[PDB]
């Protein structure tokens, strides 16, 4: 049923990037892991949702 | 007599030095092409290298160019203590 | 010759360079190129990296987890990561499309089979069945 | 009055000779843990891929394994046992297989552990074990297994 | 290798320790009399070390090993090649 | 021999001791050890510790009902509280699966039978099916 009426989607799980500051807790403002943003991702995984 | 010794890691950056006109790069255009020049090594275009601002991208351009000599400019503070007996 | 390129041939040894640890370069297709590597310790598992010079005080290499699959490895092109080289400076690179005119004054199309130089720099190219050395001119590069 | 011992299905641990038998093109068999198990071969022909097939039984004239293209990952093989299919089969689904530690009680009254070294069946398809140490074939309701 | 260097004294003083236990000096009484001992080596009691104080007052007790403390601590860079 | 260790058989003779109100101490499988007893008073029902060293003026047990199951007691190892002895110090446990090999040279498993020792601390194992002794170094702790 879900193979059915779903779409095909690539899902990237999300972690913390190690990038952060560890004193003020934000993040470096660009990093090949993450542009910017404090979390970064996983390789995807093709999934139909 | 070295009772106990430590290590500091100050400063950590990269430093371009020119292999044939000896100097260090300190100013780049917006094409990233060498503007300025000083032989002074506390005046230089300093990229930070710790732990956090390695892989960087500013620098591209600069770095593939054969000219240049990239050099680790580390600064460091060790402390050591001494017993001399009486 | 140029020793620009040794390709693998054998998926086999591929899989033995990897139970040895050395990294290997995977080439793709309108794509970004990928380096693989096997994962030390006790457990073993594939790992790829997108970041592709070498390692430095100033450049390290990323490495994650990945399914690689072996379709890639069989059909993609791989090499030695570390006796690879970036680029080889001719007009045409091999495996393309070409085109060139045969003795008789006949039109004809055909892939680069082999490419060449001198020692002064000039290169010469052969073509798929050509025995004959072409100039970089007398070749065109044909439109996709 | 019995029948010769019976080979037990070796798995399969490096995957270089995985990859060789493979590329010679002799089927195997994935133990999956999540999904069961499933088939895998190397495609016929010049257009080499790899290709899956859940038609899980030695091919026979009345029954011929169908084979889909399939993105087989390394990591699957050295997570997940291996084995060929020319001998992963039903015909000894052994409670105690070779090389296992089992428990035994001996004449003395005294339990003890040893490993299976030697199985083999008889006219009635029993499973006669034999254990280090001892001559005497033991048999399937005598011994015990001890796990963890 | 080294292209700038420089070397600084930042203390010098003297330490007490015992003779039997080994333990260094922590706290002491209204006479400087031991009451507490440590096993650290920078925490324990210490005096500068020159010689006017040392003839403005060894007095407290007859665990007569002192021991002359001195910190150096330097600057240095370095310029490594690739 | 050593003193270090006095299992209970019968289930019968646990009973009767906690009709006698002395406490018990009950080993678990990869698990924390738990002190058993029988509460005072009008209303009679078992209750269980989770703290095992013995009371003092700086620690006290805590008592809890449980509707503890028998078949702990007749499975699990029991011992009485104030004569169990927290360690004996040999490399292998009793009843541990061990490896050695046999008087013709035949590499044999085994469980060990008894812990034994000298006055001068040397220790000595026996093994299921082996009636001589075995030095330490001759056994080997067989991984699970
Ligand atoms: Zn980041």
């Amino acid at each position: 049923f879900i193979n059915d009426r779903g779409i095909k989607v690539l899902w990237e799980e999300a972690y913390f990037c190690p990038c952060l500051n560890p004193d003020t807790g934000h993040p470096r403002v660009d990093c090949p892991r993450c542009h910017g943003k404090g979390i970064a991702y996983l390789p995807p995984k093709e999934t139909i949702m | 007599s070295i009772e106990k010794k430590e290590e500091v890691i100050a400063h950590n950056e990269v430093v371009f030095r020119s292999l044939t006109q000896g100097l260090y790069v300190k100013e780049v255009d917006i094409y990233s092409d060498v503007v300025s020049y000083t032989k002074d090594v506390d005046e230089a275009l300093a990229m930070p290298n710790t732990i956090n601002f390695k892989n960087s991208r500013k620098y591209k351009k600069l770095i593939m160019n054969l000219d240049l000599e990239p050099l680790n400019k580390i600064q460091k503070v060790i402390y050591e203590t001494h017993l001399e007996g009486l | 010759p140029i020793q620009d390129a040794k390709p693998i041939d054998d998926i086999v040894d591929i899989m033995t360079y990897l139970k040895n640890g050395k990294v290997l370069r995977v080439k793709q297709d309108n794509q970004g190129d990928i380096l693989v590597r096997m994962s030390p310790g006790k457990h073993k598992f594939t790992e790829v990296s997108r970041d592709l010079d070498k390692e430095s005080f100033y450049y390290k290499r990323h490495w994650v987890l990945y399914n690689v699959s072996v379709n890639s490895l069989i059909t993609f092109d791989v090499y030695l990561d570390e006796e690879y080289s970036e680029t080889t400076k001719v007009k045409y690179p091999k495996d393309t499309i070409v085109e060139y005119t045969r003795e008789d004054q006949e039109k004809d199309v055909a892939m680069i089979k082999e490419i060449l130089t001198d020692n002064n720099g000039n290169y010469f190219y052969a073509l798929i069945g050509e025995t004959m050395l072409f100039d970089e001119n007398k070749l065109n590069k044909v439109k996709d």
